[PDB]
C-alpha cells in the first residue's frame, strides 16, 4: 500500500515542478523544496527493483534542465551560471554519495552535463570529460557518454573520435539512431592512413545496397590498404585497426553475420600483411589478441535459422587465412611471452583501453587478462600449456 | 616562486573580500591549484579555501535569521565547491590511493585520466586529501547525516592522525550520538595531538561538568562512573567512597584506552603541587596502579596460555601508555616485580619487532617519551626500567 503513496507522491512533485517551473524563478523556494521531495521519493523508488530511469529523466528534466534553461533566458540574474552550476551538482551528489544506488552511471552523467553547460574558460568545465568516463567505468551501456566524450575531448586522434562514437552505437543503451556518426563519416580526412580508416567504416556501415558494387569497392579498400602498409615507413596501427574492430563488430549488430564475415575477410587480411611485414610495435599485439576473442566469440554463437555454428558456414580457404592469422598472433605472443609467465586473476580495469584505445604499450598483467579471456572462449584457438620448459606457452586447438 | 605564480598570487590578493565576492575567490583558488598543487598545498590553500567556504556558509546563516530553506542551499553549494576542488586536483595530478573505502564521487579511478603530472612530495597529497575528507565530514555533518559524516571523519583521520581537528570533530559525532565516554577519549586525543587542537580542551570541560556532580554513591553503569570520578578529579572535588569505586575503575581501565589515555591528560595538566591537587593525584595514583596490577595479570595468563603475541597488540599498547607515568607507579615494584620478568622474557624471545598501534600513538604527544612505532624490545627495556629503579 505504500507504493502507491510513495508513486502518487512523486508524479505529483514532478507535475508540479513542471507547472511551477515556467512562472517562477531558479531560486525560488518553492521549486528547490519540490526538488528536495522529488529526490526524496525518488530514493525510495530506487529501493524497488525495477529498470526506473523514466522516473529519474522524469525528475532530471522538470526538475533541474528546464529551470536551468529558462534561467539562461534571463537577463535579471545577477548569479554567474557556474555557480548555480555547481550548487546543482552538490545537490545531485546526494544520489551518489548515498550508498546502493542503483543508477551511478546516470547521475555521474548528469553532473557531467552540469559542468558541460559551464562557460568556456571556466576552470571546472574540465571535470566534465571526467564525469562522463566516471559513467562509462561504471556502466559501458550509456552510449551518450560515449558520444559526448567523442565531441569534448581536445587531445585525440580521429582513430579514437570515430571509437568514441562506433562504442557510442554499440552500446546496449545507444545513443539515438547514428546520424552524427555518418555525418562525420561525410566529412574529409587531410592523411591517407585516416581517409583509409573512413573509407573502411563507411564500407562496413554500408547496408547491403548496391551489392556487387559493395565487393569491388571492399576489393579496392584492401588493396588500397595494403599499398599503404607496405608504403609507409612504420606507424602504429593499433589505433586504426582498433576503429576496424568496433566498426565490423557495430556492422555486426546492425545487419547481419555475413555483412560482419567481409569485414572479418578485411581485417583479417590487414593483420595478416602487418605481421608478414615482421614489424612488431609494442600496441599492436593487445589489439589482434582483441580482435582474435570477439571475432572467436562471434564465429562460436549458433547461426539465427539454427542448428549449427556459424564458424561451419565458412570456407575453406577462410578458415585457412583464419587459422594462418592466429598462427600468426600466438608466434608474437610466444615471442613476447618468454620469462614473463602467467598472471592469474588479474582485475585490470579495461576502462582506460577502452576510453583511450591501445596508445599506452601494455604491460603483463593487462596482457595476462585478455590471452586468459581468449582460452575462456567457447571455442578456444589457443591453449595454455599445463607445464613448459621454455616456451610454447599456449598452443594451437580447434583447428 | 617562479613568476607565473606570484602573478597568480597578485591576481590572488587583487580579489575583495566578503560574502558574495568570494565563489570568484574559491574558483581562483581552483586555478591556483591546478597551477601547482604542490606550492598550493606548501602554503595551505585548501585551509583558504575552507576558510572562504565556511565564510560563506556563516554570513549567508546568520543574515537570514537562520533560515532552512537558505540553509540547504548554501550547503549544497559548498558541498558541490569542494568535490570538485578534488576532483580537480585528482584531474591534473597523480593522488596516491588511500583506500578504496574513500568515496569515489571524490576519487574517481586511475582509468579515466590521462597525462597527470606525478606528485613529487607524498606529504602535501597526505595532508590534502586528509583534510577534504575532514571538510567534506564537516559539510556531511550540517547535513544532519552522520553516518556519512562519520565515514568521512574516520577515512581522514586514518589518512592524517596528526591533524587534531579530525579528532575533535569524531569527538563532535560521538557526543552527538550520547556517546560521552568515547566523545571525552577523541577530544583528548584532539588536545594532544600532533598539531594540538586547543579548542577541544573547551569541549572536555563541558562534558566533565555534567558528570563530575553526580550520585556517585547512587548505582550506574560503569562508564559513567569513569566519567564521574575524571570529572571530580579535573575540578579537585573529594570522589565519595573513593577507595571500592576506584577499584573497580581502574579494574575497567585495564582494558580500555579511552579511559587511559583522558587520565594521561588530566595527569599531566595537573602534575603540580598543592592542597588539593595532591589529593587528586594520589586517586589518579590509585586507578592507575589498579589497572596496571589488573593488566599484568591479564597479559601475564595470555603468556600462560600460549597466545601469540600478535593476538594482543592494543594490550601491548595500553601497558606502554601506563609506563608513560613511572613516577605513579612506585610503591608496587617489589609485588609487581615475578609478573614483570616473565613477561619481559615473553617479549625478548620471539613476531617481529613491531607492534601494529592503528589507535595511531606517536601522532599522541601527551607524557610520551617513547620512541614510535613500537618496538619488541623497546617495550620490553621500558618495563625493565620502571622494575629497575628502586
Amino acid at each position: 500500500q505504500k507504493s502507491d503513496e510513495v508513486t502518487e507522491k512523486f508524479k505529483r512533485y514532478c507535475n508540479q515542478l513542471e507547472k511551477y517551473g515556467q512562472t517562477e524563478n531558479v531560486h525560488s523556494p518553492v521549486m528547490a523544496m519540490l526538488r528536495r521531495k522529488g529526490r526524496k521519493q525518488l530514493i525510495e523508488i530506487m529501493k524497488r527493483d525495477g529498470d526506473c530511469t523514466s522516473s529519474i529523466n522524469k525528475l532530471w528534466i522538470v526538475g533541474y534542465y528546464h529551470p536551468f534553461q529558462f534561467f539562461i533566458r534571463d537577463k535579471e540574474k545577477n548569479m554567474a551560471i557556474a555557480v548555480l552550476l555547481t550548487m546543482f551538482c552538490g545537490e545531485l551528489q546526494e544520489m551518489l554519495s548515498l550508498p546502493d544506488d542503483k543508477y551511478p552511471a546516470l547521475w555521474n552523467m548528469y553532473i557531467g552535463d552540469f559542468h558541460r553547460y559551464m562557460p568556456d574558460e571556466e576552470i571546472q568545465k574540465c571535470l566534465a570529460v571526467g564525469y562522463y568516463s566516471r559513467a562509462i567505468d561504471l556502466d559501458p551501456n550509456q552510449g551518450r557518454a560515449f558520444h559526448v566524450l567523442a565531441g569534448l575531448r581536445a587531445d585525440l586522434n580521429v582513430a579514437q573520435k570515430l571509437r568514441l562514437m562506433i562504442l557510442g552505437q554499440l552500446a546496449d543503451a545507444p545513443y539515438k539512431k547514428g546520424t552524427e556518426l555518418l555525418e562525420y563519416l561525410k566529412f574529409p580526412q587531410k592523411e591517407s592512413t585516416d581517409k583509409l580508416m573512413v573509407d573502411f567504416v563507411i564500407w562496413a556501415l554500408n547496408e547491403k545496397s548496391k551489392r556487387m558494387d559493395y565487393q569491388m569497392t571492399g576489393i579496392k579498400i584492401v588493396n588500397e590498404f595494403k599499398a599503404e602498409i607496405e608504403q609507409k615507413l612504420e606507424f602504429d596501427w593499433s589505433l586504426i585497426m582498433s576503429t576496424c574492430r568496433l566498426a565490423s563488430k557495430l556492422a555486426m549488430k546492425k545487419f547481419g553475420f555475413q555483412q560482419f564475415y567481409n569485414c572479418f575477410d578485411t581485417i583479417s587480411t590487414l593483420y595478416i600483411t602487418i605481421y608478414s611485414r615482421t614489424i612488431s610495435s609494442k600496441c599492436l599485439l593487445a589489439e589482434a589478441i582483441s580482435w582474435i576473442s570477439d571475432s572467436a566469440e562471434i564465429l562460436g554463437h549458433l547461426d539465427e535459422q539454427k542448428n549449427e555454428p556459424h564458424f561451419q558456414k565458412l570456407s575453406v580457404f577462410a578458415k585457412t587465412k583464419w587459422n594462418e592469422l592466429n598462427d600468426l598472433v600466438m608466434n608474437h605472443i610466444n615471442s613476447v611471452f618468454t620469462s614473463m609467465s602467467l598472471t592469474i586473476n588479474p582485475s585490470i580495469s579495461m576502462t582506460s583501453f577502452l576510453l583511450n584505445g591501445p596508445i599506452s604499450e601494455p604491460n603483463v598483467e593487462f596482457l595476462s587478462q585478455l590471452i586468459n579471456y581468449l582460452v575462456s572462449v567457447e571455442f578456444p584457438p589457443m591453449e595454455i600449456i599445463h607445464d613448459r620448459e621454455e616456451s610454447g606457452p599456449l598452443l594451437r586447438r580447434i583447428n | 616562486m617562479s613568476d607565473e605564480w606570484e602573478q597568480l598570487t597578485v591576481e590572488l590578493r587583487k580579489i575583495p573580500r566578503g560574502t558574495e565576492a568570494a565563489p570568484q575567490y574559491l574558483r581562483h583558488l581552483m586555478k591556483m591549484f591546478v597551477a601547482d598543487f604542490e606550492t598550493a598545498v606548501s602554503k595551505r590553500f585548501d585551509v583558504k579555501f575552507w576558510n572562504k567556504l565556511k565564510s560563506m556558509m556563516d554570513e549567508i546563516t546568520k543574515a537570514m535569521e537562520n533560515d532552512r530553506l537558505v540553509n540547504h542551499n548554501v550547503q549544497n553549494l559548498a558541498i558541490g565547491f569542494l568535490t570538485d576542488l578534488s576532483l580537480l586536483v585528482h584531474y591534473h595530478y597523480e593522488i596516491p590511493n588511500y583506500g578504496n573505502d574513500i568515496s569515489k564521487q571524490l576519487t574517481w579511478t586511475p582509468d579515466v585520466f590521462l597525462n597527470r603530472k606525478p606528485i613529487k612530495s607524498k606529504k602535501n597529497s597526505r595532508v590534502f586529501m586528509a583534510y577534504v575528507l575532514l571538510r567534506m565530514g564537516d559539510l556531511m555533518r550540517y547535513k544532519e547525516n552522520y553516518p556519512k559524516a562519520q565515514e568521512y571523519y574516520e577515512q581522514s583521520c586514518r589518512i592524517n592522525p596528526a591533524d587534531g581537528a579530525v579528532w575533535n570533530q569524531l569527538g563532535l559525532i560521538s557526543s552527538l550520538g550520547a556517546k560521552n565516554l568515547e566523545s571525552v577519549y577523541f577530544h583528548t586525543r584532539a588536545l594532544h595531538a600532533t598539531m594540538e587542537f586547543p579548542t577541544a580542551s573547551g569541549g572536555l570541560t563541558n562534558i566533565f561538568k555534567n558528570f563530575a556532580n553526580r550520585d556517585i554513591s547512587r548505582p550506574m553503569p560503569i562508564k559513567d562512573l569513569y566519567l564521574s570520578c575524571l570529572g571530580r578529579i579535573h575540578f579537585l572535588l573529594e570522589i565519595e567512597d573513593s577507595s571500592v569505586h576506584l577499584q573497580k575503575i581502574g579494574e575497567e581501565a585495564a582494558t580500555s584506552k579511552e579511559m587511559i589515555v583522558p587520565l594521561m591528560s588530566v595527569y599531566k595538566h595537573l602534575e603540580d603541587g598543592t592542597e588539593l591537587e595532591q589529593r587528586a593525584v594520589e586517586y589518579v595514583k590509585t586507578i592507575w596502579c589498579t589497572a596496571y596490577r589488573s593488566l599484568l595479570k591479564t597479559l601475564d595468563d595470555y603468556k600462560e596460555e600460549s597466545k601469540k603475541l600478535a593476538d594482543v597488540p592494543h594490550l601491548l599498547h595500553i601497558l606502554a601508555l601506563l609506563l608513560c607515568a613511572p613516577k605513579l607507579l612506585r610503591g608496587i615494584e617489589d609485588q609487581t616485580e615475578d609478573e614483570v620478568t616473565s613477561i619481559c622474557e615473553w617479549l625478548l624471545c620471539a613476531c617481529d619487532e613491531k607492534i601494529k598501534d592503528s589507535d595511531a600513538f606517536g601522532y599522541f604527544h601527551c607524557l610520551q617519551r617513547i620512541q614510535y612505532p613500537l618496538t619488541r624490545t623497546q617495550l620490553a627495556q621500558k618495563l625493565v626500567e620502571i622494575e629497575d629503579e628502586d
